[PDB]
């Protein structure tokens, strides 16, 4: 009974601090080169691939230097994890788009600012 | 289900109604285009690697083949003509340049051209929407200019469309008509209805109109690429690119080298997006694409000499045409494995300092180039440049390169596909056994105390007798004198077996070397048997067992005879065989795909199932109407019926209740007519298959009382029974139709002196069209009666029988492969030889002395014990006396000259090898 | 949806291990043990970070072995109801569509696609498309469904998508 919808999450989600998918792609990709330089290693799952590539191909931002940059950026407004998350890795490009796909967004924060950090997203991607 | 119901009523081929795509009509334009389309892509289109002719029944086309292909084509579309009836029935409009397997083709490629014309009419439904939905902003104010992001929907994109000939350029126009308009579909439904990604930042940002300042538009450089020259001069501006950059600054695009970057990005994808580019660059990539092949961590240690990836461990600057068979097919699996990775580029690797070296985007920089010295030039050049590099390295390499690798993919699994078809051709092709009838099957299991199960069918393959043989796999030599006792009463056993029986011929199933073994007991027992006189020659042959296997397990074989053990159970199936392979491969291979069971190729399984399928069952069908069926033998016979599906125009559905009406009325099929009179056979069904189908006229007797015409036992088919007739009243020179015809088959010597040349005029002068063909084949069943066209059956050759009892391959068994062996013995002649082996495949090998160390050795008894093993590289093969020489010299394993691996790719890349495993040893 | 969350777990050690190298093998046991799973209560386990501490084991009277309480940070990825995410398209056949989500697989039901989609045998790729073909999903398209529904198997959730919803479909 936790969805976005109502946002009655767990104390778990409370406690934990989501990630965005450029951000997972970096470190799912530094722990298989970390992987790759061990020998005699159980190699890593086909689960992991599949996840990897799936990460690698939707990855919005590209450098370290970006992500920073949009975290701060999010990180400003007072938005919780998870619509900050969820913008960022599905990124609308429309402030109707958005407000269709995260019902919890519309009635709380006004359009025009939204329109704003929206635009601020494109801008970050490269 | 209902639909059973409605095929059998149909009157169509019921092959025909099972296809996806309904068969339609088609008009003349339509079959003219089609033909050209046809002939193209399946006939005048050579594959891109390198791919031999599996063409076997001829015992490249040029245009003529168009007008057979249109002729075949409306005999299938139009006539409903199924390929078995055009093959057979309609030489003289198909042949030669078309033949059985080729009419599959077009058949088969029939299906493409109706799907690839559907989606070219769905495409202009979407195109003339858009073209009219965009029309009504320009209706309401045709005076205002479209803006600069609406792109005109003209002709040239619809007759592009209508131009468009495959389906790779189908999608390039899409892709294109989607780039500019769609965006606004969604809105265009909309107003239909009522009435009734990066790319898209830069059209709201305005960097559209900037993106038309470069030089030339995707269309434009195209035809610049097409010509290989400046056919369209850039057009140079004024302002440097920064200077109008800042003129579309804004909360979007801050920076002018944003604006730049923004607007290069749209000219480079819209470059991509034009299909005149992706077609150039379509065609450029299969004239120069190279594979390139890199082993992972992971297939450095997994592929060894043994690997069948080891041939293209390394490849480096190999081109696409290179590839030949299913040798791409291996590097995909080896891919998918995890083993090697995988690249196909245009230009060379690690070549560099080669003469004329200049990559494919080096080539065209100048064409989208301005030849001036000026620094907006330079700087407008400088941005003209980039755009194309992201256009060709982001979306036209990555595409192109993707679109190759399907094709070069598809070629190496239709290659595969046609080594099976040609395999099951092969078996169905052998004709009954024919004494120099009654068959003795023996089969016998590779375990010592398993017994030998002997199976006597009748001539019509039914079991009569069996004989139970518990040590017949014992040797008559044996030094113990009980199995000398054992194996001799077994022998007399079966001497009393043969001798009342008295089979026509004995068939032993290859399991394994011990069935040579039992070929010499069986042998030399009608050896005695003939030495005396008391019985005549009894031919005694191997067969293969993989059937009679298959057979063993099938749960059919346990209907038909639940008491019978498996080993007895093979044994009639190796009976059946000879007597009739076509038969028992049908009746073996059933319609729950145990067919695929079958080994025909090794990576038979790497193929499209529904495309091998359908190749193997193309066989059948081209072998059981080329042998023909007939319906009273499967009536009385049950496992006989299986040949019926397989009949042209019938089906398994029609096939299946032909016999029941039959069995139902408990009659026979005394003539054809009957199969429309009595089985109510619709005329189109009963035209294709009416002419497949024999009778036993002469097995019918006075018992039937209605009339029994003498050519339904011939292909003749029945339209043509009165040209029959008036052929035989000719060859006997009359001056009745009944009696002619009843005479010449008994002396039908006199028809040599028929001129069917002159009968051809006679026909073609009265509107019947060219029969010269048709008249030859009609005379060759007066003389001979349904004649068997099949290959004659001969005894397997040596190689074969190494294959059949080894069960290897010379792919699988050559020399300098690693095997395994284990000592049975020393080899003598105190002096010894060598050291004797055997191998699990029941090869003999021998390893002589100085093979048998690196350093001198004095005994071999120390050397090695009976029972031990010993791993040994194979030097040569004796595949007659299925023995081989041996040697497990350590520096032969070794091998550091590589004399004894096996040979490596042309192109294979030994350095990147050799850095590869100097940097493992450091 | 991806997280990053805390978790704990104990690893049992045999004393064959109890030499210089014991925490390397406990961290190394670890990552070999949680690496991989899944579980309905966190979701996907996808990789591990890092590693916050390892307490003190335990010698359990009679038994050999030593149990560690190793605490770890790892990377989960849990979806939810009424969530829209990306998707790939993998197959493609008459009865409706198959993507994934990182590890986990979904099934589009003919209920959960628009009603101008209709399914089409004809086609060579099958596809779901409607008369005006404006847009068109095929094999290794991206797709963006909404999460209907949560199904735990084998220690493996599975979860059934939907792209009903305004503004979902290939973009």
């Amino acid at each position: 009974e936790e969805d976005a919808s109502q946002l009655i999450f767990p104390k778990e989600f409370e406690t934990a601090e989501t990630l965005l998918n450029s951000e997972v792609h970096m470190l799912l990709e530094h722990r298989k080169q970390q992987n790759e330089s061990a020998e005699d290693e159980q190699e890593l799952s086909e689960v992991f691939m599949k996840t990897l590539n799936y990460t690698a191909r939707f990855s919005r931002f590209k450098n370290r230097e970006t992500i920073a940059s949009v975290r701060s950026l999010l990180l400003q407004k007072k938005l919780h994890k998870f619509e900050l998350a969820c913008l960022a890795n599905l990124c609308p490009e429309t402030a109707e788009e958005s407000k269709a796909l995260i019902p919890s967004l519309e009635g709380r924060f006004e359009d025009e600012e939204l329109q704003q950090i929206l635009d601020d997203i494109q801008t970050k991607r490269s | 289900t209902d639909q059973d119901n409605e095929i059998r009523a149909t009157d169509l081929p019921e092959r025909f109604q099972l296809r996806s795509i309904p068969v339609k009509g088609a008009e003349d334009d339509e079959l003219e285009e089609e033909a050209d389309w046809i002939y193209r892509n399946a006939f005048a289109t050579p594959t891109i690697s390198l791919q031999e002719s599996c063409d076997y029944l001829d015992r490249r086309k040029g245009p003529s083949t168009i007008q057979k292909i249109k002729e075949a084509l409306g005999f299938m579309r139009n006539q409903h003509f199924e390929v078995p009836f055009i093959a057979f029935y309609r030489k003289e409009y198909v042949e030669p340049e078309l033949h059985i397997n080729d009419l599959w083709r077009v058949w088969q490629w029939d299906e493409k051209w109706t799907q690839l014309r559907i989606r070219k009419e769905n495409l202009t439904r979407l195109f003339e929407k858009m073209q009219a939905y965009q029309y009504e902003q320009i209706s309401a104010d045709p005076d205002k200019p479209l803006a600069d992001g609406i792109r005109a929907l003209d002709t040239t994109d619809m007759e592009r469309l209508k131009d468009v000939q495959s389906m790779d350029e189908l999608k390039d126009v899409y892709n294109h008509f989607l780039l500019y308009y769609g965006r606004d579909i969604p809105k265009m439904q909309n107003a239909a209805k009522a009435s009734r990604d990066m790319y898209t930042i830069c059209q709201s940002a305005g960097l559209d109109g900037l993106a038309k300042k470069f030089g030339l538009t995707p269309e434009q450089f195209g035809e610049n690429l097409r010509d290989s020259y400046q056919r369209h001069e850039t057009e140079q501006f004024p302002a440097e690119p920064l200077e109008l950059a800042k003129d579309y600054v804004c909360s979007q695009f801050p920076t002018p080298e944003a604006v730049l970057e923004g607007a290069r990005y749209m000219v480079a994808l819209q470059i991509a997006r034009e299909p005149l580019v992706r077609q150039v660059l379509r065609q450029t990539f299969q004239e120069r694409a190279k594979l390139n092949i890199t082993p992972t961590k992971k297939g450095r240690k997994d592929v060894d000499e043994a690997h069948y990836a080891y041939s293209f461990k390394y490849l480096k600057n190999k081109p696409v045409k290179e590839l030949r068979d299913d040798q791409f097919l291996k590097i995909c699996l080896a891919e998918d494995e995890g083993l090697l990775t995988t690249d196909i580029s245009i230009d060379l690797k690690g070549v560099e300092g080669y003469g004329n070296d200049q990559t494919y985007f080096e080539e065209i920089k100048q064409f989208y180039y301005r030849d001036e010295f000026s620094h907006q030039v330079q700087e407008w050049n400088r941005q003209r440049t980039m755009a194309i590099e992201r256009a060709l390295q982001q979306f036209l390499y990555v595409q192109m390169a993707k679109e190759l690798k399907n094709k070069l993919l598809a070629e190496a699994k239709e290659y595969v596909i046609k080594a099976c078809s040609r395999k099951l051709y092969n078996w169905l092709r052998v004709a009954p056994y024919r004494p120099d009838i009654r068959v003795l099957g023996i089969a016998f299991s590779s375990a010592r105390d398993h017994p030998v199960f002997c199976a006597l069918v009748n001539g019509e393959g039914e079991v009569t007798d069996f004989l139970r043989l518990p040590h017949f796999t014992k040797r008559r030599t044996a030094w113990r004198e009980e199995e000398r006792e054992k194996k001799a009463q077994d022998i007399e056993t079966l001497k009393k077996f043969l001798l009342n029986k008295k089979p026509h011929v004995v068939t032993v199933a290859g399991e394994n070397r011990d069935a040579q073994m039992l070929i010499e007991d069986v042998k030399r027992i009608v050896h005695e048997l003939d030495q005396g006189q008391q019985l005549s020659s009894i031919g005694v042959e191997l067969v293969d067992n993989e059937l009679a296997i298959l057979y063993m397990n099938s749960k059919k074989s346990e209907a038909e005879f639940r008491d019978y053990p498996p080993v007895l159970r093979q044994a009639v199936s190796l009976a059946r065989r000879i007597q009739d392979p076509l038969i028992e491969f049908a009746q073996v291979c059933s319609s729950d795909e145990d067919i695929l069971c079958l080994k025909f190729h090794p990576l038979q399984e790497h193929v499209v199932k529904e495309e091998l399928l359908n190749a193997l069952y193309c066989e059948f069908i081209n072998r059981v109407n080329e042998v023909g069926v007939d319906v009273n033998r499967a009536i009385a016979h049950p496992y006989s019926q299986a040949l019926i599906q397989y009949v042209c125009g019938l089906g398994p559905r029609k096939g299946t209740h032909l016999l029941k009406i039959l069995k139902q009325n408990n009659t026979r099929l005394e003539s054809r007519t009957q199969l429309v009179t009595m089985c109510h056979m619709g005329p189109k069904v009963f035209m294709n298959c009416a002419g497949f189908l024999k009778i036993d006229t002469a097995s019918l007797g006075d018992s039937t009382d209605s009339y029994i015409e003498v050519l339904d036992g011939s292909r003749v088919h029945p339209e043509t029974y009165e040209w029959a007739r008036k052929m035989a009243v000719d060859a006997l020179e009359y001056d009745n139709p009944a009696g002619a015809l009843e005479e010449i088959l008994e002396n039908p010597e006199r028809l040599k002196d028929l001129d069917l040349d002159a009968f051809a005029e006679e026909l073609e002068r009265q509107g019947y069209g060219d029969k010269h063909i048709t008249l030859y084949d009609i005379r060759a069943e007066l003389s001979c009666r349904y004649k068997d066209l099949r290959t004659a059956y001969r005894s397997p050759n040596t190689e074969e029988i190494f294959n059949m009892l080894t069960k290897e391959t010379p792919e699988t068994f050559y020399i300098g492969k690693l095997i395994i062996c284990n000592v049975t013995g020393i080899a003598h002649r105190g002096q010894a030889i060598g050291v004797k082996t055997r191998l699990d495949n029941g090869v003999t090998g021998f390893i002589p002395t100085k093979f048998l160390s690196d350093k001198v050795v004095k005994r071999p008894e120390e050397r090695v014990k009976v029972g031990m093993t010993v791993h040994c590289r194979i030097m040569k093969i004796d595949i007659e006396k299925f023995s081989a020489d041996l040697t497990c010299r350590t520096s032969d394993l070794m091998d550091r000259n590589n004399e004894w691996k096996l040979p490596k790719d042309t192109y294979y890349d030994f350095d990147a090898e050799a850095a590869d495993h100097k940097q493992e040893e450091d | 949806m991806f997280y990053h969350i805390s978790l704990e777990h104990e690893i049992l050690l045999h004393p064959r291990y109890f030499g210089p190298n014991l925490l390397n093998t406990v961290k190394q046991k670890l990552f070999t043990e949680v690496e991989g799973t899944c579980t309905g209560k966190y979701g996907f386990v996808i990789a591990v970070t890092t590693i916050d501490n390892i307490g003190a084991g335990v010698i359990q009277p009679g038994r050999g072995f030593v149990l560690y309480p190793v605490k770890y940070k790892a990377i989960v990825f849990r979806p939810f109801k009424g969530e829209v995410v990306d998707a790939v398209v993998t197959q493609v056949n008459k009865v409706g569509l198959f993507t994934e989500i990182g590890p986990m697989s979904c099934f589009i039901s003919r209920h959960s696609i628009p009603s101008e989609m209709e399914f089409d045998p004809n086609s060579n790729p099958p596809c779901y498309k409607t008369m005006d073909e404006d847009i068109v999903i095929q094999q290794d398209d991206e797709i963006r469904l909404k999460i209907v529904g949560t199904r735990v198997d084998k220690n493996d959730i599975f979860a059934i998508g939907s792209l009903m919803d305004d503004y979902l479909g290939l973009v």
